[PDB]
């Protein structure tokens, strides 16, 4: 979508591996702000939205 | 410490860093002290094939 | 209201210890009052701020 119109995607009942996403060579640019981007694999989350 | 990596990678030569290089080929102690060096060397290392 | 002095020492301990024991729940300026929540969302480098 646009940013000026950014889509909203929810993400729940789920089993996320973060692991395919930080195993990726692909991202240019790779960071998180508020969390380990190794502890992901270990944390319970609910209101995810892309 | 010498070594060649690609352009965009040099930003992961940093204590606490995540990457692909960073957590597999060279990790730097978080409290590093001292200086890193990089520069562009694309007219040695590298070839037409 | 005869045992006002001891009942008012008492009440100023207590009342202290819970003040204390209160500011456990205050995170400070960091992201949790929790050091457990800190320890296993971050990384050292900023866990340790």
């Amino acid at each position: 979508a646009s940013v000026y119109a950014w889509n909203r995607k929810r993400i729940s009942n789920c089993v996320a591996d973060y692991s395919v996403l930080y195993n990726s060579a692909s991202f240019s640019t790779f960071k998180c702000y508020g969390v380990s981007p190794t502890k992901l694999n270990d944390l319970c989350f609910t209101n995810v939205y892309a | 410490d010498s070594f060649v990596i690609r352009g965009d990678e040099v930003r992961q030569i940093a204590p606490g860093q995540t990457g692909n290089i960073a957590d597999y080929n060279y990790k730097l102690p978080d409290d590093f002290t001292g200086c890193v060096i990089a520069w562009n060397s694309n007219n040695l290392d590298s070839k037409v094939g | 209201s005869a045992l006002g002095k001891l009942q008012d020492v008492v009440n100023q301990n207590a009342q202290a210890l819970n003040t204390l024991v209160k500011q456990l729940s205050s995170n400070f300026g960091a992201i949790s009052s929790v050091l457990n929540d800190i320890l296993s969302r971050l990384d050292p480098p900023e866990a340790e701020v």
